[PDB]
RNA sequence: UCGA
DNA sequence: CATCCGTGAGTCGAGG
């Protein structure tokens, strides 16, 4: 129970960590996602079979960092080490 | 940067320099404060940094003496009797004798008032000896310290590290587009003015025959006319406004070693390095946290806090191997818009505007006869258009800089100006700013209490006294007693009695706080100056007196106490402040270390001829360095990537730079990092 | 535990007036005056110089033959130039003098609409041989606008943009006589004071200031 | 040879190691830092370096 | 977040927004992109706000110490040239607004916004590496404008009467929408002490089980406290959930709330929390009327009373000298001792005239910041000031610098002032050396495996057993254990365990052994457990920054490296032994110690000290030699009497130090062995740091020892 | 007055007089 | 551009938005449009009251939970709206075990009780309780001492009176990015009123009532200003 | 030379 | 235990 996080306290740390083993794991989590993300936008123009896209509504100009880190709180991401 | 700092700069001890010694090699009994120098080297004005100690200002009353070294005056006493004898004496000298300190009291006729007075001896060892034992005296209180040290008002009640930076720091006050004295003085503000030589000084006596801003002419007694001629807007050093304006009226009686036309921080003949500004001492909803400064937009729409800088731009026409550099208004691919404001001849036309990234002095270069770009070729055959041999080469605005350009000075081999072996033509280009005081200026008084400017409010947001005067500058109360210069609120004390003006109640007589107080300050008008000279002037009886006797403003009302606070109106919520806040006058100066200088980002630009690495420099367009420090810092947090990052392709990877820029424009992914530059130079050095 | 609607009496002098407002609620009255202080010195309309010409001069840091003053220290004085002009549109004013003497703001020619309120401003001293011609722009603007704004417009090399200070306010405060007596006496006295630039009246501005603080909490009384 | 190098006294450090023939095993993160490699801590490390992240079964396009 | 100027941002995101620029169609291609930007048509700043969208970037501030000394944040776009920084991150870059300077980095690839976002976003760095302690907390005018409301004036307006005659209970609001509207008329006063009930806010522990029975408390039940309406405030701040707090604000008071908000209450909370603590702060730092006058800055009543008291006891020592019945050493060691007396009864007369409304004392002692010291310097006297030797100069400034120190009293102070300043920049650069030298040794040490799987630990003195009876605190319980991880369940004198193996040590349970009697528990160390590379993460224990277990992969090496040279630099044994602890020098003081235990024969002559050990069990007499100018430890003997110096006939253990001094660690590790000698390494060190109020916890300087006994010599091929 | 010599403008100063010698 | 106004909704409060406003009238607007929903909203309280078996104060009432004090506090939270401006008086009288709320007040003619669930003291068995009570009309607040005459003296107990409808106002003010200027200001207002009115119609009165003050400069010469 |  | 040579001795920025 809290204040609405606002900007980049959002998704709020706390419950990010807990679907994950280690700070430090999050971060190649995240981002090796949002790869996958950037790669699907720039791919689908002109080539198929991209990583599949969003698995959350993207905010307007949301930074691709940005949809992967909700998706993540979302638990729609498989987690392997 | 100002007057003041050239005098010091001339008055400089340094140890080091060939026949001296190293900074390295400089130990810790060099550089602190010895007994001999009494008199002689100032013990306050020295740098902060790793030249501490070894660069010492030459004190007031010292001179050389023709075997090299430090004379100072003494006061030389018979018999218990001052005499006004003065001999010149050096330090081993000294050390021989006995000397009294100079304010210990003396008879009308010249003896002394105890038998056992305060007493210099030899080994700095100070002990009371009987009046028959003394040999000399003082010259002066002040005599100890420096000039610049000397127009610190209530020096002895401000520590010696804030003291210090008190006089480093006047060196560095920058030249307003007008200049104010300020209401606190210490006498030395007018002695200082004349013998820097940045001032205007009438030779012989006479009337003043002619009088414009271009020169003063005088008309001598003896007939002789001697013209002097004002520096007008002239580019200094230190990129300030050396700016002389005529002080007399025509036909005005002047006489020899008057001034007759100050210059930059300079009012009537006096050092003006600031203004008076009215001062608060509260916290003001942190805007003014850890030393920041906060600001009434009065001192932006009024100039009171502005300054004008001036720099110098240049670039030449060389001989090359291709032919030769030709200055001219025709460049390459550039639009009429751009060249808008450029003359026939190529250079930018005075009184017209430049922004960065403009052109100054159009030139172009032959560039080297290489086989165009096949795919570039082929653009040319389809617009038809045919390449030519000259590339841009022109000299445009650095980043940042800006304002109006005011002369240019062109040299032309061809017009016989004697250039240097290879140059055709030379130019010259002049721009001024008017740069308004802003966020992140760096402001400062004379106590040593810096601070940068935090936050500019609008006029209605200042917090206001009854008559609805809105104060100027809201200084912070917790970095006031850490620092232990309380001269500042002395100073604050004394400027509102010099603003408000005061008079002592004679009635039942002059009263008895004020009796050491000399008469010509026992009744003073609003707005008057005075001196507070080192080791005298004001003391604090009278200084609490003095604010009893504060006069009432124009509606005959009294806004301070003898506290020396005020009730002030929070200009936000308009409910006036629960507490009593200090009110008064403070002398302001503008520091050298504006934002518009110091700011600085660069993408991507030049890199190092060798290492591969960025260029360093703001003048260079260089970047930012991430040194072993901060290496630690990385790897303490465990961001590899970051850490790997910025080790590799923001720095000196050939190849990845290059890829990393494309892939961002191109809104693709960052690629993976590949082999430092830098790295191979260190596998070909150990071959 | 009592009604009262509130007056607004006046006490004069000829560049300061003090306006009285009275019985207002239990402190009310700083929060009340503060809220047309800070009206008055920052959205009051009135004119100013916007820029300027002289004969001679390309840039503002210069000097014209036969005068004491440099052009910076002449633009300078003008700041505290007193105008008031009723063309919404910009207009042109005139200076021009030669000869020895001195020259002041009384020297201006000002248009059909624009006022000069003190002709006794010094601006400078024209020494013998000493001549200068300007040519003098002003506009209708409020607060405080700096002159870095005209430049870019595509004004030409010949202009030199100035600061302008419309705001014909000049200085403003209150204080309040709070009845805190233990009755149903308990009111408060606002009492104003506002001082004019002798542009505008005090009351006038004190007008300009009620018409647009009404326009603005009209909107909290539309309905959704 | 490589983190002794960069430490102190570099001309010591270098004559004995060309004479010993060291062979420096680029382990470590002074070691990793000069050549620019991924530094052996924090998400360095291959336990976290290596990660496959895919979207759960359920999680399937509209 | 952070306020990056519009044109710092333009040329940092510059391919970022010519991306967007032709993107937009403002610009045909890459080129003409280019040319927008620099000319900076008046399109990019909208496109700028775009891409700038939760992009963050880095703050740094050299010297870069610890590795709080860069910090990530969410780039907030402002008009101006200056960078605006959040004032609580103000105390980990050790950053003024006196002119200061910060780098700003911006991350590109993918994993580096991640590094940024998570690993060093200034949100979830609030505490210190070095202590667990928070740094990112109330600092100056918030700490000031807090303890304005929670301070609880005695017989200010609107404050509690009780009920007496014919006039009712004064003083009782129904709820304190109403005691607001109580100030705003002006009858009540924000520090004054009433009754008031409330609905939103969890009573103290002690009486929400007197008035609810732990029923758990609930957002709409009532219950009457007395407090100041300033304090129920702040803990509108805490916020709900937490147990209200009825004291006064006090720096140290505040420091422990977020600490246990730092256990309890998740990161995003405590960032939040602390967010509106500087907000009141500020907003109540203006209205705390706190101000500095010549006036509030008062001289002492009894000023020349006091001083010509002690120059009369002066000039007496002085006659006492001028017949020579004093010794040259002798008479300045007691002027010493007069003046230092007299500045003391100087301090003593400002605390008692000074009321404790005076803004400077109000300030002093409220934690915001200065030291009384200074106060004293300032309206009392400057005292004693310091020889080039460093000796205190026999002559004392008696004048306070309110009144105006003589001339030849600042001259002296000027010199005493710059070789301060001249140390000060010398051992930055001692300290900074060591800080290198700290960091190169412990770069391979990196939490490589979840757990070593030893039994191995350290003993640790929880306590000291009182001599009346009950029990002491240990002074090193903070630093020594607070962190540490069981090795061994600790039990009382019963059969029952308190804490069990492979549990971390909290606040309650440090209490719990506290309470059960037992004063010694054994805990996992980095010095016991082995591992092949690095450490493991179970012995390490608690990360003081994370609140909880170390991560499988932090570089705790340089981390540990940081954390002690980063303060190294407020020293006076100092700094030097430090060096010579670390660098195992054979030390100056070289202080012997028993080579075997047993019964002690002290045999002093006048001219040197010589002391033989009786072996206690069998052995022959070992017998050592040593200079006068040392002198014997007062060691803590059988007798559990510290106060008792070296006597014939003592019993002393084997390798306990013979005199004072410092005992060498070579033989100590010959004598008494390895693991001996590490831990009076770590100790050594740390009272070294304990002398000038440095806290660093063992951990990290046990990480460094660590890599010092690493190796092992050969002795036959 | 402090300094009465070249014709400056007259800052008036709290003093013990000084005659020895100017600067 | 002319500024909006908006709303975020609760029951009892909600919050308004007002953007964008003329930089440095954030704080012009802020203080001034908070002391008016406080103290220039006139509506009705308790001035004071009287109880059957007290002839002091420390000893409570017989046959009742609460002391003295807390059943006051409970009164002075009940929301009432007179019709005429004059002192009416209500009597609450119950007997008996169980709760008196404030659904048990016999109220006079043209006089509402808006909060009838409230509690307001605990009667056990052979339990009496009969109170008169006195409402007047006013605005703001109005302390005790100075209603220590306004009723018989053989049990005039004195009361906080709390006339004004509205609770507790707070107002913050942000700054929004109007052009190319991030110097507009942005003002955000937290109002809570009684079960009386709505926020929503307090800010209303509370708005209209600022209008009329403001004429009297306006009357004068009605000269210039641009919406 | 200067700034933190 | 004391000498002679070699190797250390904070970071970042600015300028000319
Ligand atoms: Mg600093
Ligand atoms: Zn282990």
């Amino acid at each position: 129970g809290y204040d609405t996080p606002l900007g980049i306290t959002n998704p709020p740390i706390d419950e990010l960590l807990d679907r994950v083993s280690s700070k430090y794991a999050l971060v190649i989590y995240a981002a090796k996602r949002a790869r996958q993300i950037n790669d699907y936008y720039n791919q689908l123009g002109e080539g198929i079979l991209e990583y599949v896209g969003p698995l959350v509504e993207p905010g307007l100009q949301e930074k691709p960092l940005s949809i992967a880190l909700r998706e993540i709180h979302a638990d729609l991401l498989e987690h392997t080490e | 940067n100002n007057p003041l700092s050239g005098l010091t700069h001339k008055r400089r001890l340094s140890a080091l320099g060939p026949g001296g010694l190293s900074r390295e090699r400089a130990g810790l009994e060099v550089r602190d404060v010895h007994p001999s120098h009494y008199g002689r080297m100032c013990p306050i004005e020295t740098p902060e940094g790793p030249n501490i100690g070894l660069i010492g200002s030459l004190s007031v009353y010292a001179r050389v003496n023709p075997f090299g070294f430090i004379e100072t005056p003494y006061r030389k006493v018979v018999d218990g009797v001052v005499s006004d004898e003065i001999v010149y004496l050096t330090a081993d000298e000294e050390d021989r004798h006995v000397v009294a300190q100079a304010n210990s009291p003396i008879d009308a006729d010249g003896r002394f008032v105890e038998p056992r007075v305060l007493v210099r001896r030899k080994a700095g060892e100070v002990e009371y000896v009987p009046s028959s034992e003394v040999d000399y005296m003082d010259v002066s209180p002040r005599q100890m310290v420096s000039v610049a040290t000397a127009m610190i008002p209530f020096l002895e009640h401000d520590d010696a590290n804030r003291a210090l930076m008190g006089a480093n720091m006047q060196r560095q006050a920058v030249p307003l587009v007008r200049s104010e004295a300020p209401l606190v003085g210490t006498g030395m503000e007018l002695r200082a003015a004349i013998d820097a030589g940045d001032v205007v000084v009438a030779e012989e006596s006479g009337v003043i025959e002619e009088v414009s801003a271009d020169y003063i002419t005088v008309m001598h007694d003896n007939g002789t006319r001697r013209t002097y001629r004002m520096r007008k807007f002239a580019r200094s050093n230190h990129g300030t406004c050396a700016n002389q304006c005529p002080i007399v009226d025509a036909g005005d009686r002047v006489e020899a070693g008057q001034v007759i036309a100050d210059g930059p921080c300079t009012d009537d003949g006096e050092m003006a390095l600031g203004k008076n500004l009215l001062v608060a001492i509260m916290p003001w909803e942190g805007h003014n946290y850890e030393d920041a400064i906060i600001l009434s937009n009065r001192l932006v729409e009024e100039d009171v806090l502005t300054s004008i800088h001036i720099e110098e731009h240049e670039i030449d026409a060389r001989d090359t191997k291709l032919g030769a550099e030709e200055i001219t208004r025709d460049i390459p691919n550039i639009s009429d818009e751009v060249l808008a404001d450029l003359d026939e001849r190529g250079i930018v036309r005075i009184g017209a505007e430049v922004r960065d990234g403009d052109i100054l002095v159009g030139k172009v270069t032959p560039k080297g006869e290489t086989e165009l770009t096949p795919e570039e070729r082929l653009l040319r055959a389809i617009f038809g258009e045919k390449a030519r041999e000259v590339r841009d080469t022109s000299l445009k605005v650095p980043h940042g800089e800006s304002g109006k350009v005011i002369g240019i000075r062109v040299f032309s081999r061809e017009d016989e100006d004697e250039l240097p072996a290879g140059v055709n033509e030379l130019v010259r280009v002049y721009v001024a700013q008017k740069r308004k005081i802003s966020d992140g200026d760096k402001l400062a008084g004379r106590h040593g209490n810096k601070g940068v400017i935090g936050k500019i409010l609008p006029v209605e947001d200042m917090p206001f006294l009854a008559d609805g005067t809105p104060v100027d500058i809201i200084l912070n109360t917790h970095g006031v007693p850490r620092r232990m210069n309380i001269g500042q609120i002395l100073e604050t004390h004394l400027g509102w009695c010099a603003h408000s003006g005061w008079k002592v109640d004679a009635a039942k007589g002059v009263p008895d706080w004020a009796a050491r107080l000399p008469d010509e300050l026992l009744e003073a008008q609003p707005n008057a100056i005075v001196s507070t000279p080192v080791f005298d002037g004001a003391q604090e009886a009278e200084l609490q007196g003095l604010l009893s006797c504060t006069l009432p403003n124009r509606d005959g009302d009294v806004l301070v106490d003898a506290d020396g606070k005020a009730m002030l109106f929070d200009g936000r919520s308009g409910e006036p402040f629960p507490y009593p806040v200090t009110v008064g006058y403070m002398y302001i100066m503008k520091l050298h270390h504006l934002v518009d200088d110091k700011i600085h980002a660069r993408s991507t630009g030049p890199y190092s001829m060798i290492t591969q690495q960025p260029l360093g420099g703001k003048a260079q367009f260089g970047g930012q360095r991430f040194g072993e420090m901060e290496c630690w810092a990385m790897q303490a947090y465990g961001a590899a990537y970051t850490l790997q990052e910025l080790l590799t392709i923001k720095s000196d990877d050939t190849v990845g730079r290059v890829k990393v820029y494309e892939a961002i424009v191109k809104g693709e992914n960052i690629p993976e990092p590949g082999i430092p530059e830098s790295f191979k130079v260190l596998l070909k050095e150990l071959q | 535990i009592s009604q009262r609607p509130t007056l607004s009496e006046d006490v004069l002098t000829d560049n300061r007036s003090q306006f009285v407002i009275e019985p207002l609620e239990p402190g009310f009255g700083y929060t009340l005056g503060n809220s047309l202080r800070r009206t008055l010195l920052s959205s009051i309309p009135g004119a100013a110089v916007t820029s300027i010409r002289i004969d001679g001069v390309l840039h503002e840091f210069t000097t014209v033959p036969g005068v004491k003053e440099d052009v910076t220290e002449i633009i300078l004085n003008l700041k505290s130039l007193v105008v008031s002009s009723e063309e919404d549109e910009p207009v042109t004013m005139y200076l021009r003098k030669q000869g020895p003497g001195e020259v002041t703001a009384g020297d201006i020619v000002p248009p059909a609409g624009v006022t000069v309120h003190n002709p006794g401003m010094h601006i400078a001293t024209l020494n013998d041989k000493g001549k200068l011609e300007v040519e003098l722009v002003v506009e209708r603007g409020r607060g405080y606008v700096p002159a870095v704004q005209n430049r870019a417009s595509g004004a030409e090399i010949g202009r030199i943009p100035v600061d302008s200070i419309y705001s014909p306010v000049l200085k403003v405060t209150y204080k309040v006589d709070a009845t805190r007596v233990e009755q149903r006496t308990d009111f408060d006295k606002l009492i104003l004071d506002v001082e004019t630039k002798n542009s505008i009246s005090p009351r006038d501005a004190l007008a300009s200031a009620g018409k647009t603080l009404v326009e603005l909490f009209g909107l909290a009384r539309e309905l959704n | 040879w490589l983190s002794a190098a960069s430490f102190q006294e570099t001309t010591r450090v270098l004559t004995d190691a060309a004479i010993n023939c060291r062979s420096d095993k680029l382990n470590g993160l002074k070691e990793n830092v000069i050549i620019g490699k991924l530094i052996p801590a924090g998400t360095g490390i291959n336990r976290y370096r290596n990660i496959a992240v895919q979207p759960t079964e359920e999680a399937r396009a509209a | 977040q952070c306020g990056l100027p519009k044109l710092m941002a333009l040329e940092l995101f510059k391919p970022f927004v010519m991306k967007r620029l032709v993107d937009l169609n403002h610009a045909q291609n890459i080129k003409s992109a280019k040319r927008m930007v620099e000319r900076q048509r008046p399109q990019v700043w909208d496109v700028l706000e775009e891409v700038i969208a939760e992009h963050p970037v880095l703050l740094n501030r050299a010297p870069t110490l610890h590795r709080l000394g860069i910090q990530a944040f969410e780039p907030m776009l402002v008009e101006g040239k200056a960078i605006q920084l959040h004032p609580l991150v103000c105390e980990a870059f050790n950053a003024d607004f006196d002119g200061d300077q910060m780098a700003v980095h911006l991350p590109l690839s993918a994993e580096a916004q991640a590094e940024a976002r998570i690993l060093m976003l200034s949100s979830n760095n609030i505490l210190s590496p070095a202590s667990g302690r928070p740094l990112a907390m109330p600092r100056l005018d918030m700490v000031t404008g807090l303890y304005y409301l929670t301070t609880e004036v005695p017989g200010d307006t609107g404050e509690y009467q009780p009920a007496s005659g014919d006039h009712p209970e004064t003083g009782v609001y129904s709820s304190p929408a109403e005691a607001i509207m109580a100030a705003d008329r002006g009858v009540l006063s924000v520090r004054a002490k009433i009754k008031v009930r409330l609905t939103q806010l969890r009573p103290p522990v002690e009486i929400e089980a007197e008035l609810f029975g732990h029923s758990g408390w609930q957002p709409g039940d009532a219950w009457m406290a007395e407090t100041t309406l300033g304090r129920v405030m702040f803990n509108e701040l805490l916020p709900l959930g937490y147990p209200f707090v009825n004291k006064q604000m006090h720096k140290k008071v505040q420091a422990a709330i977020i600490n246990d908000l730092a256990e309890r209450y998740p990161m995003i909370v405590v960032a939040q929390t602390v967010d509106k603590l500087k907000d009141a702060g500020f907003y109540w730092a203006t209205r705390s009327g706190v101000t500095v006058s010549m006036a509030d800055v008062l001289v002492p009543p009894r000023k020349k009373e006091i001083l010509d008291h002690y120059e009369e006891r002066a000039d007496k020592v002085e006659k006492q000298f001028q017949r020579g019945a004093l010794n040259h050493d002798e008479r300045n060691e007691a002027l010493v001792e007069i003046w230092k007396e007299a500045t003391d009864e100087v301090g003593q007369a400002l605390r008692e005239h000074y009321p404790d409304d005076n803004p400077i004392i109000t300030i002093v002692d409220s934690g915001a910041t200065g030291n009384f010291t200074q106060t004293r310097t300032l309206a009392g006297m400057k005292g004693l000031v310091t020889n080039p030797k460093g000796e205190f100069i026999p002559r004392p400034v008696k004048s306070s610098f309110r009144e105006g120190l003589t001339v030849l009293e600042y001259f002296i102070n000027t010199h005493g002032a710059r070789k301060g300043l001249a140390d000060t920049a010398l051992r930055t650069a001692d300290s900074g050396y060591l800080t290198r030298r700290l960091v190169d040794v412990s770069q391979d040490v990196i939490v490589r495996e979840h757990d070593c799987q030893t039994e191995r630990g350290i003993v640790v003195e929880l306590a000291e057993r009182a001599p009346d009876g009950t029990l002491i605190r240990d002074p090193y319980i903070e630093t020594s254990a607070y962190a540490r991880t069981l090795g061994t369940d600790a039990v009382d004198e019963a059969g029952n365990v308190i804490v069990e193996r492979g549990q971390d040590l909290g606040d309650p349970e440090i209490d719990a052994l506290l309470a059960a009697g037992i004063t010694q528990v054994k805990v996992r160390s980095v010095l016991t457990c082995a591992t092949s590379t690095g450490v493991c993460a179970t012995c390490y224990g608690r990360s003081m920054a994370t609140g909880k277990l170390v991560d499988i992969g932090e570089a705790v090496g340089i981390v540990a490296a940081q954390s002690i040279g980063e303060p190294g630099t407020q020293l006076t044994g100092g700094l030097p032994r430090v060096q010579e602890l670390f660098e195992a020098r054979v030390p100056r003081g070289k202080a012997p110690i028993a080579d075997v235990t047993g019964r002690v024969r002290l045999e002093d002559g006048e001219r040197f000290y010589k002391i033989t050990i009786v072996p206690d069990d069998g052995g022959e007499e070992v017998v050592y030699d040593k200079i006068s100018k040392r002198q014997r430890l007062r060691v803590f003997k059988h007798e559990d009497g510290s106060e008792r110096v070296l006597s014939d006939g003592d019993h002393v253990e084997v390798g306990q130090q013979l005199m004072e001094g410092s005992a060498d660690p070579h033989e100590v590790l010959r004598v008494q062995g390895p693991r001996e000698v590490q831990i009076h390494l770590v100790r050594e060190v740390q009272e070294v740091y304990r002398a000038q109020g440095v806290s660093i916890h063992d951990k990290h300087i046990e990480v460094i020892v660590r890599q010092m006994l690493r190796r092992v010599t050969i002795i036959d091929s | 007055s402090n300094n009465s010599v070249p014709g400056a403008p007259n800052r008036v100063s709290f003093a013990k007089l000084r005659e020895p010698l100017e600067v």
